[PDB]
């Protein structure tokens, strides 16, 4: 089919500042016979569903507000915010209707740039109620931090971890634009009560040094 | 008022199938095309095919000609999708969207609510909330580990909808169990810790749980 190719994948952009995300169409979406490009922009925010910006890869939707706007022309398109509120931070995708099938992009994320600010660590031991239940949950919490990357490592006296851990991220904080992230590592209760030290090592461009938590299990 | 009304959401184990429906109304139906499209979590927007709501004539997307089928009912202003053989890779969100023109060459200005599909061999089951417990910079973090439920949502506040200032509730993550798990935590200050109270209100509608767990200071 026609493929769609956004660029870039994730853009972060201060508050009034100019946003600009490409699309690239494997095969071009104008009509010499109609004058048109095949093409629409939709925004998009967590739960909800796409709602037009721009459609004939020029217009902008009624109701939308004038710092949208898109151009190009074949195979090359672009939106623009010309001045980016906080309500555009969202998800945007382009979207060819040249010919069925239907295809869309892949999705840029569009977020506000901010000062760069360091996680506050913290790790939590599994409760004893859940213990008597026969698994251990160690959870890392890293808060109020920007930009979005962060490595998160488990260590059980200090043999590092892997494929049994789980992450999950916040969605970028309305009022102080940061990120938040949640680590689960999870053991049996038997190899729980089998190690002593417990440690989550993060790292982040906020830290001039990678920070460890820890606990000794029995505290 | 153009109005798409989805049906709500479904739960389903593999290889079986589903029916969903959309419900148009504020626009005179057999005038413009039907579309469905479908996202995974976290993933992009894929078209699963059209119906021409006049003819009823259909055509999909080539990896769901073996399984997927459009329907309308023009007295009922309403569409179709019937969705066969599911796999766990078919847990997505279904929107409906009406073309542009009557004939899929066209963008989607109006899409329905969506209508969330989970394809698991789990059934339903009440999570087990344990605590995140504080330990004694000048604030501390506690929370909730909402663990071991299906299926989707949980709701979780903090002191009956008091306390907000701080709190992150994450995305819950599915385990290899087939069991999703979610945790939600505040900072506080630390001189707070014995004298307020924090209990977390969960709620888990599918299995008729609502549970408070109030959260201390381990000895």
């Amino acid at each position: 089919d026609i493929q769609m190719t956004q660029s870039p994948d994730s853009l972060a952009v201060s508050l009034g500042e100019r946003a600009t995300i490409n699309c690239k169409s494997s095969q071009s979406v104008f009509s010499s016979s109609t004058n048109k490009n095949y093409l629409a922009w939709y925004q998009q925010k967590p739960g909800q569903p796409p709602k037009v910006l721009i459609y004939w890869s020029s217009t902008r939707e009624s109701g939308v507000p004038d710092r949208f706007s898109a151009s190009g022309s074949g195979t090359d398109f672009t939106l623009t915010i010309s001045s980016l509120q906080a309500a555009d931070v969202a998800v945007y995708y382009c979207h060819q209707y040249y010919t069925a099938p239907w295809t869309f992009g892949q999705g840029t994320k569009v977020e506000i740039k901010r000062t760069v600010a360091a996680p506050s660590v913290f790790i939590f031991p599994p409760s004893d109620e859940q213990l008597k239940s026969g698994t251990a949950s160690v959870v890392c919490l890293l808060n109020n931090f920007y930009p979005r990357e962060a490595k998160v490592q488990w260590k059980v006296d200090n043999a590092l971890q892997s494929g049994n851990s789980q992450e999950s991220v916040t969605e970028q904080d309305s009022k102080d634009s940061t990120y938040s992230l949640s680590s689960t590592l999870t053991l049996s209760k038997a190899d729980y009560e089998k190690h002593k030290v417990y440690a989550c090592e993060v790292t982040h461009q906020g830290l001039s040094s990678p920070v460890t938590k820890s606990f000794n299990r029995g505290e | 008022q153009v109005q798409l009304v989805q049906s709500g959401a479904e739960v389903k184990k593999p290889g079986a199938s589903v029916k969903l429906s959309c419900k148009a109304s504020g626009y005179t139906f057999t005038a413009y095309s039907m579309h469905w499209v479908r996202q995974a979590p976290g993933q992009s927007l894929e078209w699963l095919g059209w119906i021409n709501t006049a003819i009823g004539n259909t055509q999909y997307s080539q990896k769901f000609q073996d399984r997927v089928t459009i329907t309308r009912d023009t007295s009922a202003r309403t569409s179709y999708m019937e969705l066969s053989s599911l796999r766990s890779g078919d847990t997505a969100v279904y929107f409906c969207a009406r073309g542009a023109s009557w004939d899929a060459r066209g963008w989607s200005g109006y899409w329905g609510k969506g209508t969330l599909v989970t394809v698991s061999s789990a059934s339903t089951k009440g999570p087990s909330v344990f605590p995140l417990a504080p330990s004694s910079g000048g604030t501390a973090a506690l929370g909730c580990l909402v663990k071991d439920y299906f299926p989707e949502p949980v709701t979780v506040s903090w002191n009956s909808g008091a306390l907000t200032s701080g709190v992150h509730t994450f995305p819950a993550v599915l385990q290899s169990s087939g069991l999703y798990s979610l945790s939600s935590v505040v900072t506080v200050p630390s001189s707070s810790l014995g004298t307020q109270t924090y209990i977390c209100n969960v709620n888990h509608k599918p299995s008729n749980t609502k549970v408070d767990k109030r959260v201390e200071p381990k000895s």
